[PDB]
């Protein structure tokens, strides 16, 4: 008769205190796929971001070379290394990485993702070697 | 063995990920989720047997591949069997101007 | 009870009658076995002996 | 000491609003008289728009702050004169500010006339000049233009700014209304002070 | 052993 | 009652670390038998040992 | 491993006979202890505890070290030089591995 | 086909009607049967179609695997409709606002057109609207009455009219609500409440009910067949007895499998986990499964210490290098290395275990692959963990951003280690030690993992901590004292030096390259100061500081070294002094590793503090380091000192005992004689400083192992000595001593009643080595028992802080413009004020602060050109020491103990910058040019003008475009750093291409000082607030806890974060200045004003009272003598006669004589505090002559203007009010204390002066309003503690100001950096109010992040109010997307990468 495994009661108590008319059309109640996007690109000149990567984006950067030289291989490099990590960096150190680096500035209403595109050839590398 | 919630915060303090999607998701019950991006709704996918359907919106399926872990499936499985019903938006496309 | 801690104590004050003790104590009973363990547990901090 | 400090600073808190006075000024026996007698004393200030600013300086146990049909009828005679009145003030004592029904006529009274600026105020807003408190970092209201470039250049919307309610002590001071800018140069001891530009709000109250 | 839970 | 040097030998002691003789360790030092017991059950008739 | 005085200690490193230190009458220990884990802890009746056993084992006794029982610091290091040791525990050691 | 990538963006909550179940079920339940067979029956709960979770069937639905099927819903057609349990409360507010018989609105939709659309249906249901008639239908509301039997039944009552509101004609009243009815009541359309009402419920997917919770839903199918599938009810139907004992259990059953031993506030009624119980809780859903989660991968084993190890490598047994394996891709680069691997496979270290073949898609075993001869291309090798690998270290609990690091992995080949070896210096990062911590160590396998360990988690980037931004590592324990020895000047043997061959032995094991010995002979003898000069000239570094082995307090005693206490480091070359904690040890802000780290690197750092370790190290091998039991025994004759000083401690307390005993102890204003007197004692039984003078005569300091461990900062402090040597003395337990907590008066059975000798409360006389009484004992217990239990508590209470401050902060990330927004509102316009991160900051003095107007010319006024422009900058930089001034006085006068600084945390130390360049300079005392002076005074002023440009880009820098406020001034401290440090005086032998390489210099710095964007910094604040939380804990011993002054455990930090009111405060304080800056130097004045403003009210000066209905122009009678004073009144006060309007109410209230003496209280004070205070009222007194035996009296007569409610209880709650009458002091202050002030002032010389003689008064409890009322407290420098009080009076920018002052008291002197302390404050006061850190915080400051209020705490009620709301959760932070099972989009995923085409296209 005696039972060993009780489970608990769980109590909540701090309540929360968060601060014509038709039916439904077919817009105000669905459309949940979000209208597209267009690519504002800012111009190079009215760029505001660092011109300097960070070790955020160089780290990214580089795990990105690597990975992709691990199934690809096709490398520009000139020196022979043995593993895609030292390849995807020396790649960054000599600026020739083929990827791009896209800060999202701003998304905004209208359906407008203003992102900055920034060239990681010709930026300031923070990593070490 | 456990990657608890302050591993994670420590994780994400270093700004990791990559570790985070390696050992929660690649180490652990990460898995993939179909959304039909028109309905919000879990989708249905499948490669060898060919089924791209939405148990919602039918002839609108249009599927999206995203990255989950059974644990959040889960979780959304036993919102909806609360009668919460869960709808993922899904982010935009976006297309540069040709 | 007043309690002298121990037989020194008591004979500090055999002749004190301002200090008059019910009983005398042996300082040792004040621990269980397991903190007697410990040598000069009275030499070591307390803690230590937890 | 309450009464004494609202009278000595209630006047450089209409000369820092940049306001002129008007009719006369009374010495404080005089002053305190008719806040016994009256109930309550009336400043009037003009602002530099050519509009007219009422502060009424309402007592502790009068009957105004005590029944509120004497509050509605001092209110609808006062907004029934012939004036700009941009803004009204009435300073009041804390509990004041508790009792629900004054605050009651107090939001029928600015549905009544949406163009009419009214607030209610606490007696220790007055009771020191808030600008040269140690503690408060300087504020000073931006304009609109300075702060829809500073947002063009931001990215940003101005509900995207920290808040700051139109009841501050400093915005009070300053005058400023919900919707406007408000810059504030903050003490840092990290960077040896800092400009931070907040939204202001809906006054509580 | 899910099919131990019978009918 | 092991025999205790309270020195330092190559900073392999520090903070709660202890360096042992391995010769004391061979010799029976502290050595024993830890034993762990394995209970199985037949679940009902259909299951035996085999 | 733990000593009576609440010591904890993680076995770090094995070391042969021929690495361990040594006195100059050859006594070489089964533990080094690192003489930090003293102050901060106060655990001075292990410190005691070692002076007495080592007077202890030179004359053949087993003394009782409760607590509470009657304790003189220097009286038990006069009873170490009265055994042919110095007044503190301390010998004359070398270095196992150098020599 | 060809399902494309995507993220989830958002998510939306609904309620999920019937409707939505049957559009989303792949099937219908139809019978109770389980499995046909070895197969699910089709139609049952575990019909494959909702999914496979056994191996042993597909799906159907999907045609998956069990691990690829996610599980799919189903539907149950319910013959009877039920009652959603979740919104049960819905449903309630729903019944009481809308006519039951045509769904029209009961209550008035205008009347509630002003609130928010959230309140609109809560309000209108708070309103009775029984017996309302419908304008529609003319029909009477009824009462809507909540089962009190279960939590879901509802009774409609009609004056006494009982019937049964079954589910059937809820939802037909339900389905008469218009959407119209729906929006005006603030409810979205998707909230409708025919939804409540579900005839159709969704049975959920088996993948969350594998195979109790499929009990409940077998019960539930039972019981639906049972009810007839044509059920109709309808208003006053009368189901006999059975079709109601089916709906019933039907819809608890239902209850029970959604919300079974769950509450929740929203819960209406009373009287197998359910899906709602999986949820909350550490073992819950959320916390257990998607916070945190178990992986694969991983080992874990005990930690112990390796020497030989560097700081960054990890000792790895081999055992478990064949376990964890790398993931290694075959290409053409790495086949031939790859190749060895696989040649071993499982048989030999290093090999592999399993291969990937890419043609087959599928994995190998080694041991099958034995005629494959070679790998191919694409392929994938699972090799062994092998020495140099990186690893993720961590130990739990992981509080700091250093509890995990990467370490290179070094695998140890003893088949009989099998623990993880570090070096102890490493342990710092993790706040571990060697006594049985277990720490978990896993090896990144996947590229991009490996990568990031290997660039972005390395210890190295630890070395700088990210709380205190100062170094993390040093030397420890014994290397500490291994330094002190090798560098000291003099050994007991003569001077400390070796011969050639142990100098060479000493570089042995520093894995360095070794230093050249050839010109030195085998007799040659070096000091130790040469070897450590060999080893640091590598990383030359300037250092100059007097060294930890140097103490005043022990300068009397020993004969301390000239050459040992001035540590000098010029170059990298030890001219002077010894190195200690100080130089060397962990932790050492300004010591030589941190050095190291500033100007070569942080990896330069580490493998520094491993050489040095190894240097001291292989020193102790031969000079050898111990401790005995001798070291720790006194002299006979110091013994006999320490006893007398003993002596006279307890002859101060057996005098002071004596004042009491005589009555001559009198308490100041604010202190009973019991609490004088325990101060008294307290202060009494203090021991002197010259207790070390017995203890040092014993000790020799050459030779003592413990006073060289305690002198060097190895380990222990000067009580640690005392105690062992001299003695405990006091035990102190909050502030107090030893409560009488046995007995009535008692303290232990061992002393007797009231004893007033020191030793019954506490006071030890014994030292350790002479060992502890039993009641000594006891009390040292008490002690030890105490520091227990606080550190136990301290784990768990850094707990609860620490999540409550993650989940607050933990949105908080720094983005392009390097502001801090939760999503895109803005927290910060700028991280940390200067954009600045924390770990590359150095402290830098400001030379220009101090100077007077005389010194300021003489040292930077350049005159030796006769131009305008040397003037100028002469100008600025004057403008620049007024403009600090005036910032950190003002910042003084908002604080209570923060004094104006000389030194400043910088990213660039220029003057080291320009040292640098100078000694590499081949040139010195370059000629006299003009030309060259003014062009460096242009490039100088252009690149202050041009430095906040390193917070934009060189591109805007280049087009000189306008530059924001904010980030001029962010650059303010840098440009005066600049100007002073490149003043022309300065920069006299700098040529102006130096003076450009310096520029550059320190713009590189400034760029490599940034915070990154993406960065989790509010996850960086939280942790650096919580870390010293536990500190703060461990000393709650330390700290008072009696009444007004309650700083024990969390109060004050909880009192801080939770944003409690005024009321809530324990420890309320206030700082008031006398308003007079030439009489704050009489301490009589500031007594007299801090004892006139402490609040004495009328109940304090009352011994009792008694209310009387008799009037007077009858009397109690014990009390009629009292006509005798009372018409001795009347005489004395003719113009103090009864009035005529005296009723029959009145108090008689005996004053407190003993409290009026204490208090300095006179009765005409009392008098005229209440007759020019009350106005309907007639006092009257005794003759105050009264001596001790005859009372003071106070008769207060009512009057009937009182009484103008039952008459004697409004007479009583008159009497209350006239108790609680201010008699004297400002209400709220409890105590007011005098203290002595320090402050800065600007003489007439232009001289900043610390002056140490200011007198203010430290209140206890605060009144903002109160202390500005009084004409004697300076108004505008009022201090106080309470957050609230500053909020309410001065705004939410002093609130912020607050914050970070009270926050920073709480943390102390070991405090984080002051940005995490901003990240603190800026979140708080985001919104304008100041927000808690609570649930209540997060719901102000994120309402729309349901995800993350999940996870924080109360998932089902954040659950049920989303659904209600149809909250749309946007997903961002942290907590959000890791619950949909995504990523957070910071750190190395803030920003995307894209392929460069044209670059690919012309660079193939
Ligand atoms: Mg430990
Ligand atoms: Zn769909
Ligand atoms: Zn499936
Ligand atoms: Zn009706």
């Amino acid at each position: 008769l005696i039972m060993d495994d009780l489970v608990e009661e769980y109590v909540e108590t701090e309540e929360e205190n968060l601060v014509e008319i038709v039916e439904s059309p077919s817009i105000c109640e669905g459309f949940v796929q979000a209208s597209s996007q267009t690519l504002v690109i800012i111009p190079d000149n009215e760029r505001i971001t660092s011109n300097v990567l960070t070790t955020f984006e160089a780290t990214r950067l580089v795990a990105v070379r690597a990975q992709q030289l691990a199934i690809n291989g096709s490398t520009m490099l000139k020196k022979k290394y043995s593993s895609p990590i030292d390849i995807a960096k020396q790649e960054l150190f000599n600026r020739k990485i083929p990827l791009l680096v896209m800060r999202c500035i701003k998304v905004t209403p209208e359906g407008q993702k203003i992102v900055e595109i920034w060239n990681p050839r010709e930026m300031g590398i923070p990593l070490l070697d | 063995l456990r990657l608890g919630e302050m591993e994670h915060w420590v994780l994400t303090a270093q700004g990791a990920m990559q570790t985070i999607i390696e050992k929660s998701h690649d180490d652990s019950d990460g898995c993939i989720s179909y959304i039909c991006r028109n309905c919000g709704e879990p989708a249905i996918y499948n490669a060898s047997h060919p089924i791209y359907k939405c148990m919602n919106c039918d002839v609108q399926a249009d599927i999206g591949m995203v990255d989950s872990r059974r644990s959040s499936i889960v979780f959304q499985h036993e919102m909806r069997a609360a009668n919460v019903n869960i709808t993922s938006v899904l982010s935009p496309r976006v297309f540069q101007p040709a | 009870c007043l309690v002298a801690f121990s037989i020194i104590e008591l004979r500090k004050h055999k002749h004190d009658v301002t200090r008059r003790f019910t009983h005398v104590d042996v300082p040792q009973a004040i621990l269980g076995l397991a903190a007697l363990v410990s040598p000069y547990a009275n030499c070591t901090q307390p803690a230590r002996v937890t | 000491m309450a009464m004494q400090k609202l009278f000595t600073y209630i006047y450089e808190f209409i000369e820092y609003r940049k306001m002129v006075l008007l009719e006369e000024k009374v010495p404080y026996d005089k002053f305190v008289q008719m806040v016994l007698n009256t109930g309550f004393f009336r400043i009037n200030a003009e602002t530099l728009n050519h509009g007219i600013v009422s502060v009424f300086i309402f007592g502790a146990n009068g009957k105004y702050v005590h029944h509120g049909g004497d509050m509605r009828t001092l209110l609808t005679n006062t907004l029934n004169e012939k004036k700009h009145y941009e803004e009204l003030i009435l300073i009041v004592d804390k509990p004041v500010l508790s009792k629900k029904n004054i605050l009651d006529i107090i939001v029928e009274q600015r549905a009544a006339n949406p163009t009419i600026v009214i607030n209610i105020y606490p007696y220790h807003l007055f009771c020191i000049n808030i600008p040269k408190v140690s503690a408060i970092p300087k504020h000073k209201l931006i304009t609109q233009e300075e702060a829809q470039e500073f947002l063009g250049r931001e990215y940003l919307q101005p509900q995207d700014l920290m808040q700051i309610s139109a009841s501050d002590p400093p915005v009070v001071w300053l005058g400023g209304r919900p919707g406007d800018f408000v810059q504030i140069e903050r003490p840092s001891e990290t960077a040896m002070h800092a400009v931070v530009i907040r939204f202001i709000t809906k006054s509580k109250i | 052993r899910t099919a131990d839970v019978g009918i | 009652n092991t025999i205790v040097a309270y020195m330092i030998y190559g900073g392999y002691n520090q903070e709660d670390s202890v360096i042992v003789s391995q010769s004391f360790i061979d010799r029976g030092g502290f050595a024993g038998t830890f034993y762990r017991e394995e209970k199985v059950e037949l679940e009902s008739d259909i299951e035996s040992f085999g | 491993m733990s000593s009576r005085s609440g010591n904890k200690g993680i076995a770090a490193l094995a070391l042969p006979t021929s690495d361990m230190p040594f006195t100059e009458d050859g006594l070489q220990p089964d533990l080094i202890v690192n003489p930090h884990s003293h102050p901060s802890r106060m655990t001075n009746g292990q410190m005691i505890e070692t002076t007495v056993g080592l007077a202890n084992a030179l004359q053949g006794v087993v003394t009782d070290g409760t607590a509470f029982l009657p304790i003189n610091v220097q009286l038990l290091s006069e009873r170490l030089a009265q055994e042919g040791l110095r007044f503190n525990g301390c010998q004359k050691m070398f270095n196992g591995q150098t020599g | 086909m060809e399902a494309g990538y995507a993220e989830i963006a958002a998510v939306q909550f609904n309620i999920a009607g019937d409707n939505d179940h049957k559009r989303q079920g792949v099937m219908e339940v139809t019978i109770s049967n389980l499995f046909e067979g070895t197969l699910p029956a089709e139609g049952g709960i575990y019909d494959a179609r909702m999914g496979t979770t056994d191996h042993h069937y597909k799906c159907i639905t999907c045609s998956h695997q069990r691990k690829q099927c996610m599980g799919h819903p189903g539907i149950l057609q319910m013959h009877a409709p039920v009652l959603q349990p979740l919104f049960i409360a819905e449903i309630r507010r729903w019944l009481r606002v809308i006519c039951l018989n045509c769904g029209a609105p009961i209550v008035d939709l205008k009347r509630y057109e002003h609130l928010i659309r959230p309140k609109r249906l809560i309000e209108a249901a708070s309103s009775q609207t029984e017996g309302k008639q419908c304008y529609v239908c003319k029909a009477v509301h009824p009462k809507i009455v909540k089962d009190s039997e279960d939590y879901f039944t509802f009774w409609a009552d009609q004056q006494g009219k009982i019937d049964k509101l079954y589910p059937q004609i809820i939802r037909e009243i339900f389905s008469r609500v218009t959407y119209d009815t729906v929006v005006k009541l603030g409810r979205s359309k998707n909230s409708h409440p025919e939804k409540l009402v579900l005839k159709a419920i969704q049975i959920p997917p088996i993948s969350i009910r594998p195979g109790d919770i499929n009990n409940v839903i077998q019960y539930l199918v039972r019981k639906n067949l049972l009810i007839p599938k044509d059920l109709q009810i309808v208003r006053g139907q009368k189901i006999p007895l059975n079709i109601d004992r089916n709906l019933q259990t039907i819809q608890q059953l239902y209850y029970n499998f959604l919300l079974d031993s769950v509450s929740t506030t929203a819960t209406q009624g009373g009287t197998a986990p359910s899906i709602m119980r999986r949820l909350p809780r550490k073992e819950g859903r959320i916390r257990k499964s998607l916070l945190g989660s178990q992986v694969w991968s991983i080992s874990r084993s005990t930690i112990c210490g390796n020497s030989d190890l560097h700081l960054d490598e990890v000792g790895y047994p081999i055992s478990f290098a064949r376990t964890l394996q790398v993931a290694e891709t075959v290409q053409h680069y790495n086949i031939n290395r790859l190749m060895p691997y696989f040649l071993n496979g499982k048989r030999q270290y290093p090999g592999c275990s399993r291969v990937y073949k890419q043609i087959t898609q599928s994995v190998h075993d080694i041991e099958g692959l034995k005629q494959d001869f070679r790998l191919e291309v694409g392929d994938i090798l699972y090799r062994d963990v092998v020495t140099g690998d990186v690893a993720f270290f961590n130990r739990q609990p992981s509080l700091e951003r250093s509890s995990i690091g990467v370490h290179r992995i070094v695998v140890l080949e003893n088949p009989k280690i099998s623990t993880f070896q570090m070096n102890v210096s490493a342990c710092a990062w993790y706040n571990a030690d060697f006594d049985g911590d277990q720490m978990n160590l896993w090896v990144p396998w996947s590229v991009m993992s490996r990568v990031e360990a290997e660039l972005l988690c390395s210890v190295r980037n630890w070395f700088i901590s990210t709380k205190s931004s100062g170094p993390v590592n040093g030397q420890v324990q014994d290397s500490t004292v291994g330094s002190f020895l090798l560098t000291r000047t003099n050994t007991p043997m003569g001077k400390n030096v070796m011969n050639k061959l142990h100098a060479m032995g000493l570089f042995q094991t520093t894995q360095t390259d070794p230093p050249c010995f050839a010109n030195y002979s085998p007799t040659d003898l070096l000091d130790g100061k040469s070897v450590v000069s060999m080893l640091l000239r590598q990383t030359p570094i300037n250092y100059q500081r007097a060294p930890t082995w140097y103490s005043e307090v022990y300068a009397p005693y020993m004969h301390y070294n000239k050459q040992d206490i001035s540590t000098q480091i010029r170059n990298g070359e030890l001219i002077e002094g010894v190195l200690d904690k100080k130089a060397v040890g962990a932790g050492s802000s300004g010591g030589i590793y941190h050095l190291i780290s500033r100007r070569y690197g942080p990896q330069q750092a580490l493998k520094m503090i491993f050489a040095t370790q190894q240097l001291a190290l292989n020193y102790v091998r031969n000079a050898g380091f111990t401790v005995s039991t001798a070291d720790m025994l006194l002299t006979p004759e110091a013994h006999q000192e320490v006893q007398e000083i003993i002596n006279e401690l307890l002859l101060e307390s057996e005098e002071i005992n004596n004042r009491l005993l005589h009555g001559d102890i009198m308490p100041p204003i604010g202190l009973t004689t019991h609490d004088f007197y325990e101060k008294l004692q307290l202060n009494a039984l203090k021991f002197p400083d010259r207790i070390l003078k017995p203890i040092m005569n014993s000790i020799n300091p050459e030779t003592n192992g413990l006073f060289q461990m305690v002198a060097t900062g190895a380990k222990g402090s000067n009580p640690n000595m005392i105690h062992i040597m001299a003695g405990i003395g006091q035990i102190e337990i909050n502030t107090q001593r030893i409560q009488p907590q046995f007995s009535f008066g008692r303290t232990l059975v061992y002393y007797p009643r009231f004893a007033l000798e020191a030793q019954a409360y506490g006071f030890i006389c014994n030292s350790y080595i002479a060992g502890l009484t039993s009641p000594e004992f006891i009390f040292g217990e008490m002690n030890g028992r105490f520091d227990l239990i606080n550190k136990a508590l301290s784990t768990s209470s850094t707990g609860y802080a620490n999540r409550k401050a993650i989940f607050g902060l933990q949105s908080c990330i720094v983005d392009y413009y390097r502001r801090v927004s939760i999503d895109t509102r803005l927290v910060q316009q700028l991280y940390g004020e200067d954009g600045l991160d924390a770990r590359q900051l150095e402290t830098v003095r400001f030379e220009t602060i101090m100077l007077s107007d005389q010194e300021l010319e003489d040292k930077f006024k350049y005159t030796g050109i006769q131009s305008p422009l040397f003037e100028e900058e002469f100008s600025r930089l004057k403008k620049d020491r007024d403009k600090y001034r005036q910032i950190f006085l003002n910042v003084e006068n908002f604080n209570f103990s923060q004094l104006l600084t000389d030194v400043r945390q910088v990213p660039v130390n220029v003057a080291s910058i320009v040292k640098n360049i100078l000694l590499s300079s081949t040139s010195g005392v370059l000629p006299f040019d003009e030309k060259s002076i003014l062009q460096k005074y242009a490039m100088v002023k252009t690149f202050c003008k041009n430095l906040p440009y390193v917070f934009i880009n060189n591109i805007q820098e280049r087009l000189q475009t306008p530059i924001p406020v904010y980030l001029k001034r962010a650059a303010s401290l840098m440009r005066m750093l600049i100007r002073i440090e490149l003043a022309t005086v300065k920069t006299l032998n700098i040529t102006c291409e130096q003076m450009s390489a310096i520029l550059d210099l320190i713009r590189l710095q400034y760029t490599q000082s940034l915070i990154n964007y993406g960065e989790a910094v509010g996850i960086l604040a939280a942790q650096s607030v919580s870390e010293p939380l536990t500190q703060y804990m461990l000393d709650s011993h330390h700290r008072s806890v009696a009444g007004g002054t309650n700083k024990s455990g969390i109060v004050r930090p909880q009192e801080i974060f939770s944003a409690k009111p005024v009321e809530a405060e324990q420890s309320s304080e206030m700082l008031l200045r006398l308003k007079n800056p030439e009489v704050e130097t009489n301490k009589t004045y500031a007594q007299e004003i801090a004892n006139s403003i402490e609040l004495i009210t009328f109940e304090r000066l009352i011994l009792q009272w008694h209310l009387l209905y008799e009037t007077y122009s009858v009397m109690y009678p014990d009390f009629a003598s009292d006509v005798e004073w009372m018409t001795d009144f009347l005489e004395n006060h003719p113009l103090l006669q009864p009035p005529e309007d005296i009723a029959n109410w009145c108090i008689r209230l005996e004053l407190n004589k003993t409290t009026m003496i204490l208090k300095s209280i006179s009765l005409e004070s009392i008098i005229n505090s209440l007759r020019a205070k009350h106005p309907n009222t007639y006092i009257m007194h005794s003759v105050e002559n009264t001596a001790s035996g005859i009372p003071i009296i106070i008769r207060i007569y009512l009057r009937e203007s009182a009484f103008r409610a039952t008459d004697e209880k409004i007479a009583v709650n008159v009497v209350d009010k006239l108790l609680n009458s201010t008699i004297r002091g400002i209400p709220g202050i409890k105590n007011a204390n005098v203290v002595k002030l320090m402050r800065h002032r600007v003489d007439a010389q232009g001289k900043l002066v610390r002056l140490d003689n200011i007198y203010a008064i430290k209140t206890n409890g605060t009144n903002i309003f109160g202390a500005m009322l009084d004409d004697n407290i300076d108004p505008y420098t009022i201090v106080s503690s309470s957050i609230g009080d500053t909020m309410e009076l001065y705004g939410i920018e002093a609130a912020r100001q607050k914050i970070i002052s009270e926050i920073r008291t709480v943390m102390g002197d070991k405090g984080p950096n002051h940005r995490h302390l901003l990240m603190y404050a800026d979140l708080m006061t985001r919104t304008g109010q100041v927000t808690s850190l609570e649930k209540a915080g997060l719901n102000a400051r994120e309402p729309s992040n349901v995800l993350l209020r999940m996870a924080l705490s109360s998932p089902v009620q954040v659950l049920t109010d989303a659904a209600v709301d149809s909250a749309v959760n946007p997903i961002y932070g942290i907590a959000a997307p890791t619950l949909m099972g995504s990523v957070p989009r910071i750190g190395t995923m803030y920003s995307d990468i894209i392929m460069d085409e044209k670059y690919i296209t012309e660079n193939y």
